[PDB]
């Protein structure tokens, strides 16, 4: 109170010098059922994969995507985003997801890449400068690769210009490496542009067959369907809470209601527009929002020279919610109530008034 | 609750102080407006147990001892007809005492005439 | 973005309580009239006329 | 597959009057014993709404200009309305949205179709007749639900196109009026939101025909177009819409 | 610029309506005393000195 | 005239609502107070010829 007058002596009155709250104790964050998967186990783990100049193209959308259980899958041995950040995944949003998977030499691994020149860059699979997304491969040794080697798994060697980003080239035409005329005939100098790899069990590290999926971000004007996965916590319900439900936040009290909601309404407003009813996204049933319980704190007091005693009133506060009296105009401490009626000294409200005599009310 | 709204805040200084100081010189000056209205008088009259006043029936002015409330019938049509960091705060005096101090005004006047307004 | 809200809802703060301020008067003014009748018609007979 | 009809009977298309119907709930928010006053794409009250039928020769399955959205009334019985055809030039060149509903489910696809001139169903008395579209090349959202349906039924649907978000409310009504729109009132429940982002200015009605040449089942629906106005809504203890004022009507609403 | 010239007419509007309400209380005071000097001078002869 | 400035203006609140509402409040007061300063009879009382 000396600190609110600004001045060492305080006169005989009541004043009010702060403001209660009821601090949040938990965060309650309610997310609704994170059901429609993207089919990501038809893309990384399919039957058979396509070869690189006829890459398949998946393409990932309105679904959510887990792309936790992805990165922290340990059989992938190439794991390199270009435009975004792996722990970020699960929080950002996107409008669709391609997904490019092919199958590739271990040492041409490396060639996926923006700014990347080599043979799989040029002719193959060719990504922009301003590439957004992450690129996947994993070893592949003990399935595509054949003791009588795999020759399914083609490559295009030649062609006369390279490739734009996301362009496929499936034409067979035979390529003139000489400028003899070639009208499809093969000859000393023209020769075909898809050559078999070699893929045996024998070799070691950098000539086994590695297949790589691509996923790439588009950010159009077109709606984020494909998002990260939501981890809704636990309910809890009677405590000033910071409550999360489906984007809409707060603090309140979250108790039961007796409101019956038709089944297309979430939310509930008052006259006031404020939001004092909530549908819970996990179970559908109906919860009140009672704002916590704020309260002006004033301190009655005679004065310094009579004397130090003070008594504290929370304003609006329950007694049970902070010599302790309930009056109606809040929960006065360090009062004792006495039957007897005397004139009003310092006024507390609701017909209460102290007076110093200790305190009394 | 947002704390860097708080701290912004407290750039444009002591604007929330007067704003707090003028709704309580607003609140007080609620209660002393009632206090200066209705507590005229220092005591508490009342009126003889039989109502015989020459004829003259007081009966929808003063209390009605049946209602829990202490209200005339008069003054009980009255209170029938009428009908965020956001506090409202009680009035001092209740709805009770402004109608005790109505019932003694009127016991006052109905006894004593006007002598009770300017002495005993 | 904080600022313009702060400067608007302070912008509203000040008018609702300088209206609150003039209603204030308002009453004051009619619970003086009030504590007039009181003291002059119901404690009194009051000459003056209406 | 695509037939033109060629038995047709000309006639003038029919108005009449919307009375108070059109109103759908503005949002997703429970409201309890309050007036509340929004601004949103609502049906005019009273308003002149364009009126098409079905009956025998009459074969109503022109194509209209979509606008800021698109309020469908449908008196019906024995199913003869199964969907609708949006789009902006409706052919191969642009992308559109086609919503069906067939003897088993709904079917709501975005892709590169090629509508015929004249699409409908038929019914031999049993549904085996299909011709609304010639082809399908490029598909981006494909989205299977469970089905939405003297003239017994009333179908209202309003269809809204908003930032990509294609809003379809709808409510059933059982009437038994037998010629024009009944005068009452009934607010359109949210159904549905779709992910489309895609330009829609043209849409088109999907009927079906009856075969025993084609003969056309006693139907007849209504289009009415929203607009950018203010209603003031109220809502009831149990926080339905019961009645609502167009603000903009006469002095009176206003 | 809009935000800014309409920060500024909205500012000296609202000091305009606070004069105006200022100005109409003294006026509703200066008329409830003519009122009342209409119903004790006119209507009736006042003790009243002055 | 200019509806971006109004579309502007919108986001201000109800501003413009409270101001109206009491000129209208003073509009209404002015004429209050003619009323109980001179209509304070309801006969029209004429002196004799
Ligand atoms: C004074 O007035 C009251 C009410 O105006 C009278 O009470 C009524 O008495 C009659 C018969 O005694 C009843 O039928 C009415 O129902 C009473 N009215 C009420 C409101 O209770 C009362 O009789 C009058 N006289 C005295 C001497 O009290
Ligand atoms: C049904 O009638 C329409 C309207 O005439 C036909 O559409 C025209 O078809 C001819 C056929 O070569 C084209 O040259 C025109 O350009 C079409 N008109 C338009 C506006 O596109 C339609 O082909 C007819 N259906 C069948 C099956 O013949
Ligand atoms: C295959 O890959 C998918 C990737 O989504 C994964 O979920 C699945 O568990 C994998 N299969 C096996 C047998 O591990
Ligand atoms: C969502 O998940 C909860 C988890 O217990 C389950 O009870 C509920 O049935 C699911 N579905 C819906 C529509 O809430
Ligand atoms: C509706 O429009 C048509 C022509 O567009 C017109 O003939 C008719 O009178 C209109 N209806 C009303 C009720 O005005
Ligand atoms: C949508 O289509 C109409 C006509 O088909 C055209 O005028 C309009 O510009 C298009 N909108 C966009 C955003 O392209
Ligand atoms: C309804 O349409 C779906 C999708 O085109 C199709 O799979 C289904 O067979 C159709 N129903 C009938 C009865 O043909
Ligand atoms: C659309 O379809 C045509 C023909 O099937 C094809 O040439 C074109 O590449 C397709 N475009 C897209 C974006 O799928
Ligand atoms: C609200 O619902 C109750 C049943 O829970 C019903 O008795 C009451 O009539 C309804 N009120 C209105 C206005 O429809």
């Amino acid at each position: 109170t000396k600190c609110t007058l600004k001045s060492f002596t305080v006169e005989k009155g009541i004043y009010q010098t702060s403001n209660f709250r009821v601090q949040p104790t938990e965060s309650i964050v309610r997310f609704p059922n994170i059901t429609n998967l993207c089919p990501f186990g038809e893309v990384f783990n399919a039957t058979r994969f396509a070869s690189v100049y006829a890459w398949n193209r998946k393409r990932i959308s309105n679904c959510v995507a887990d792309y936790s259980v992805l990165y922290n899958s340990a059989s992938f041995s190439t794991f390199k985003c270009y435009g975004v950040s792996p722990t970020k995944l699960n929080d950002l949003c996107f409008t669709n997801v391609y997904a490019d998977s092919f199958v590739i030499r271990g040492d041409e691994v490396r060639q996926i890449a923006p700014g990347q020149t080599g043979n799989i860059a040029d002719y193959n699979y060719k990504l922009p400068d301003d590439f957004t997304g992450c690129v996947i491969a994993w070893n592949s040794n003990n399935l595509d690769s054949k003791v009588g080697g795999n020759y399914n798994y083609l490559y295009r060697l030649f062609r006369k210009s390279n490739l734009k980003p996301f362009e496929r080239d499936i034409s067979t035409e035979i390529y003139q490496a000489g400028s003899t005329p070639c009208n499809g005939v093969k000859g000393f100098n023209c020769y075909f542009p898809l050559q078999s790899y070699g893929f045996q069990p024998t070799y070691g590290v950098g000539y086994q067959p590695y297949r790589v999926v691509v996923l790439s971000f588009e950010l159009l004007h077109a709606p984020a369907t494909v998002c990260g996965p939501k981890k809704s916590t636990n309910l809890v319900k009677n405590k000033c809470v910071n409550f999360n439900f489906n984007g809409l936040t707060g603090t309140g009290v979250l108790t039961e209601s007796n409101k019956k909601f038709l089944p297309f309404q979430q939310f509930g407003r008052d006259i006031a527009d404020t939001t004092d009813a909530v549908r819970d996204p996990q179970t559908l049933e109906i919860l009140d929002i009672t704002p916590c319980s704020f309260g002006g704190v004033s301190v009655i007091t005679p004065g310094t020279n009579t004397s130090n005693q003070v008594a504290v009133l929370y304003q609006g506060v329950n007694c049970t919610e902070v010599n302790v009296f309930q009056t109606r105009a809040g929960c006065l401490i360090g009062a004792e109530h006495v039957n007897n009626s005397y004139e009003c000294d310092i006024p507390i409200g609701a017909g209460i008034c102290a007076s110093y005599q200790s305190i009394i009310a | 609750d947002s704390t860097e709204c708080s701290n912004l805040l407290l750039q444009y200084g002591s604007f929330c102080t007067q704003l707090n100081r003028a709704l309580t010189g607003i609140a007080v000056e609620q209660d002393k407006n009632t206090q200066e209205v209705f507590a005229q008088v220092k005591q508490i009259y009342k009126t003889p147990p039989i109502k015989d006043f020459g004829g003259f029936n007081f009966s929808q002015i003063l209390p009605d001892p049946s209602k829990p409330s202490k209200r005339s019938p008069i003054e009980d049509l009255l209170f029938n007809k009428v009908t965020n960091g956001l506090t409202v705060l009680p009035p001092l005096l209740t709805d009770e005492m402004i109608a005790q101090y109505t019932s003694a005004l009127l016991a006052g006047t109905i006894t004593s005439g006007w002598t009770f307004g300017a002495g005993p | 973005q904080i600022d313009r809200l702060i400067t608007g809802r302070l912008q509203s703060l000040q008018t609702y309580v300088t209206q609150q301020l003039i209603r204030a008067a308002e009453i004051r003014a009619s619970a003086n009239l009030a504590a007039t009748k009181m003291s002059e018609c119901v404690l009194g007979q009051s000459k003056r006329v209406d | 597959q695509c037939v033109n009809l060629t038995t047709r009977t000309q006639l003038p298309p029919a108005y009449t009057n919307s009375f108070t119907r059109g109103v759908y709930y503005p949002d997703k928010v429970f409201r309890s014993s309050v007036l509340h006053s929004t601004q949103d794409l609502f049906l005019p009250f009273f308003s002149n709404v364009t009126w098409f039928h079905a009956i025998h020769k009459r074969f109503d399955n022109p194509v209209l200009p979509f606008n800021d959205g698109v309020y469908f009334a449908s008196t019906e019985k024995s199913n003869i309305i199964r969907g609708w055809i949006f789009g902006t030039t409706l052919d191969s060149k642009t992308q559109s949205l086609l919503i069906v509903n067939n003897a088993t489910n709904v079917v709501i696809k975005v892709c590169e179709f090629q509508f015929c001139n004249d699409p409908f169903l038929g019914v031999y008395y049993m549904e085996s007749e299909f011709r609304v579209y010639s082809s399908a090349n490029n598909c981006t959202f494909e989205y299977v639900s469970q089905p939405f349906l003297n003239f017994k039924n009333l179908r209202e649907f309003v269809f809204k196109n908003i930032d990509g978000y294609f809003k379809i409310y709808s409510k059933h009504t059982p009437i038994n009026l037998v010629r024009d729109l009944p005068q009452g009132f009934s607010a359109l429940e949210p159904l549905v939101d779709l992910p489309i982002g895609i330009n829609i200015t043209r849409f088109q009605t999907l009927l079906a025909l009856h075969r025993s040449g084609w003969t056309a089942g006693a139907a007849a629906y209504y289009v009415g177009y929203l607009q950018p106005r203010t209603f003031l809504l109220k809502y009831n203890e149990n926080g339905t819409i019961t009645d609502a004022v167009d603000c903009a009507l006469d002095p009176l609403s206003e």
